[PDB]
């Protein structure tokens, strides 16, 4: 199972500054218009 | 909880920068007495540079409330009605049950590809009043990103 | 040869919609590109369903837990005309539209604190008794604030006509649209907190018919 | 699959910005902010068009300078269009120097903003019509009337 | 057996820059040929790139040594408009266009006695101090007069917009265009000289929007 | 790439050259000298075009006799073209006997440096459009206004 | 340094003339008693052929200055700011540090393919002023090309 | 190395009266609009 809060799914990569190994993080659109969000990294 | 990234590139997303400087200021005293509305704005900068604000508060088991903290490009005025909308910007909730401390991420926008001009402001709107069961203070650090 | 043509009455008029083009002037302009360009939307409806906008509770977007014995804080209907939308986006949006069909969702956030937690219910009441037993015949559904402070509630479209008004006059009708409530179940109430009410567009609402109000 | 609320639908119509104008900056800011047109255009921080004029009246012909060119009292075969029925509807080409034109700016609008400037010669009813537009960073609306 | 069309309002007026071609009165002409001439040129910024024109500094393309100390000769902007370009052929041709962007080529020439030798730098103050020091965290190139008398002095494009205004008034404006400027290095002047300065369009610069000035 | 600096699209425009005549010779040179298209055109030595006469004003009709035809006061059977909306558009090939005309000599300019005659029925207005232009031997350009 | 071939063929020059008859002639003291803009034509002829003028000029090490020498095709008059582009002609620059001795040469131009009319004229003009540390006289070498 | 001197390259045909054997002269566009300056021939 992904490994992600309530609300968050992978499929997003990680910008400049999380430093995960797989570029996979919690992605979850929200915060405004075009905002995405980002928590921790995805492990599978 | 997280880091938002305003007005982010879909394609950038699919599977750079980072804060060249610091800072750190008070806003306001987060008090029971300012009811919905008591908005609070501050001009960035106070280069073709991004933005990073860190606003936090000072908010225990006790404490309770929300605040909308926002960046609104080229905030020239808010009308009357226009707070009830500002969910259409770049924006996080902070919550003294949930995060106690916003985080967003915004990139250089403007008419032209070099700015001189108070592109970003900074909006800090008091969502719900304070409510306890001791003052709770707001500091913001912000930090220019790609300069 | 000369094509034979017959200039038809009737047509040729100035349409303001016309799908006909002018001819340019300079006709050989290439403006570079707007590709790398942030917060670009083609869709408005798009930008309604991923940004939610808070209602108009007297002025304030949250509501006040009552002591006194109601288990009812607010009881608002689900019309764009009403005066708790009124501030909303999607009002602002269905103001210049004649009709829509679809759904809303709408946010619930509680900003209370942390200690103390509360169980409220939200029931949709189709087109009325406000009792969360005869609202168990009817859609609702229950969120506790202890594992999550935000609760979304899609309000299913049940409007007899496939496509309702926008513009209308209904200021507590039982048959406006459907008149959501929030109830809580906890009377054991503690102290005063808030419930920050916000709606965006489901994913299956659509405007149509653009119009300019010259009410 | 929603069409009438697309920004490149609803955009697209000609609406009525000024009337009896014999010379007039073709800034797109002059459309009425109640309109269809005219307020969701103030929904958006930027945007880009190519714009379309159409002016009415008894008018013999007009003329259009694109943007930055200087201003002068009397025009000499700059563009030129002769009026048809009383209707001169003329494609006016995305000319400012800025990669974006702004509803708003943190700095009025400076002059740069605008689409050229339009002599008459006589009074005429004008009509906008943004060809293509495409908006950007929506901003607040709220409901016109009550 | 008859088309049917409709005469659209609007069109068909006399547009004095409309694509359509008329009908020709004879019709069965044939020239013989052009393609062995001298000198044909298709583009005009062509003819501005391969033949730099000189500046006038109050009346002259040259510019004085001076025996004083002040390092600097002369200190020029790189406007269009401004009275040093007056007399240039790309002053000329910008006079009949509304914008342009792209970069400039300033031409320097040294006509002094072989026997002296001198060390000049040229510096590109973009939108402001004249010192060397604080230019060498600007542009800046040098060059030196013993090996080429013939220097070529690229101007970057770092205007704030896409595209600059040719018609502007600034007469010594801090932003003009990033004030170009010549320093002589050798405070060891033997006697008096002249530095021939010439501008020609850059590989990149870019017209647009004719216009017929009418000021 | 740039487009809008090419001579065949800068000529490629109807300059106003006269006004009010009813017969005249359609030298190339009477252009005015600031407009773009005469600036341009005395920017250079030679040059090699097929002539468009736009004629607007309340006229009847438009005679035109090629380079070299005899002057006469009354047109028979020459090229005549009857005004639609009192507007006389036609298309003029290139009638000079030479290959190329000049815009300077070094001799006034000879009478055989035009594309012919024009007579009318009414005086008129005129515009001369270049169509394929070419230009030779590039001459010294110099800004029209200060 | 070098031969120009002005309103040269760039198909002839991707990988024929000669001079028939030969003329010298002094044009003026080059002096610095005159400023810049000093011109000197001199119309050709003073048959559809092609010039090749070498114009010259004596100057030592001691001797400091620059003409501009070119070959104005139907020079009717030149104007008072028209001077500064006369670098759109072919043309090529004297300096007594450079080259000292100009070479240009120019193929048949005109109107139609057989001459009568002055249709080329050299033109010297002193871009700077002489300046020395003794008289600097000017030779003008006119050949015509493929009578 | 081409045999030019500064600002002169190669590719340029000889024209009438220098006597290259490889027709290859040091050519360089100036003096003018259309102008081809040679100065010497091309050596490889």
């Amino acid at each position: 199972e992904n490994n992600c809060p309530d609300g968050y799914s992978c499929g997003y990569r990680c910008r400049s500054g999380w430093g995960c190994s797989g570029d996979e993080c919690c992605g979850r659109r929200g915060g405004g218009w075009g905002s995405i969000e980002l928590i921790a990294c995805c492990s599978s | 909880v997280g880091i938002t990234y305003g007005y982010a590139d879909a394609d950038s997303f699919r599977p750079v920068e980072q804060a060249e400087r610091f800072f750190k200021e008070k806003l306001f005293d987060w008090t029971s007495d300012k009811p919905f509305g008591t908005l609070y704005v501050l001009e960035l900068p106070k280069m073709r540079n991004g933005w990073d604000v860190q606003v936090s508060a000072t908010s225990t088991q006790f404490n309770g409330g929300s605040l909308l903290v926002a960046m609104v490009p080229e905030l020239c005025s808010l009308k009357d009605r226009e707070e009830f909308q500002l969910s259409l910007y770049p924006h996080q909730f902070i919550n003294p049950r949930t995060n106690t401390t916003a985080h967003i991420q915004v990139p250089y926008l403007g008419v032209n590809r070099h700015d001189q001009h108070q592109a970003w402001s900074l909006v800090v709107m008091v969502l719900t009043p304070l409510t306890t069961e001791g003052t709770v203070e707001v500091y913001a650090n912000i930090a220019p990103t790609n300069v | 040869g000369i094509i034979p043509v017959a200039c038809f009455d009737g047509y040729g008029g100035f349409q303001n919609t016309d799908p006909k083009t002018a001819d340019p002037i300079y006709g050989y302009v290439y403006n570079p590109s707007r590709n790398d360009c942030h917060g670009r939307y083609s869709n408005l409806l798009d930008v309604a369903e991923a940004c939610p906008t808070f209602l108009n509770f007297d002025g304030k977007p949250y509501v006040v837990t009552k002591n006194n014995g109601d288990k009812v804080m607010t009881c608002f209907d689900v019309a764009f005309t009403h005066k708790v939308h009124k501030n909303t986006f999607l009002a602002g949006l269905a103001d210049y539209y004649a009709q829509y069909q679809g759904s809303l969702n709408y946010h619930f956030m509680y900003t209370g604190p942390t200690h103390h937690k509360a169980k409220f219910m939200v029931a949709y009441i189709p087109p009325l008794p406000k009792t969360p037993e005869d609202a168990a015949h009817c859609y609702h559904s229950e969120w506790d604030t202890g594992l999550n402070s935000q609760f979304t509630f899609a309000v299913p479209y049940v409007s007899a006509s496939d496509f309702s008004y926008t513009h209308t006059d209904t200021p507590a009708m039982a048959t406006t649209n459907g008149w959501v409530a929030v109830f809580q179940v906890t009377d054991t109430h503690s102290a005063e907190a808030a419930v920050v009410v916000s709606v965006s567009a489901g994913p299956d609402l659509e405007f149509r018919f653009p119009v300019d109000p010259v009410r | 699959k929603r069409v009438h609320t697309d920004v490149a639908f609803v955009m697209d119509r000609f609406t009525h910005v000024l009337t009896n104008r014999t010379a007039f900056a073709v800034d797109l800011m002059d459309t009425n902010e109640k309109t269809l047109v005219g307020a969701l255009l103030r929904a958006a921080t930027y945007y880009f068009c190519d714009l379309e004029i159409a002016c009415l009246g008894e008018h013999e012909r007009v003329w259009w300078q694109p943007n930055g060119a200087p201003r002068t009292t009397t025009l000499r075969d700059n563009p030129m269009v002769f009026s048809h029925n009383n209707v001169t509807r003329f494609a006016v080409p995305y000319t400012a120097p800025h990669r974006l034109l702004s509803t708003r700016y943190n700095g009025k609008l400076p002059s740069t903003f605008n689409f050229g400037y339009v002599t008459a010669d006589k009074p005429v009813d004008v009509y906008y019509r943004m060809k293509r537009a495409e908006l950007y960073c929506p901003r607040p609306l709220l409901p016109g009337y009550d």
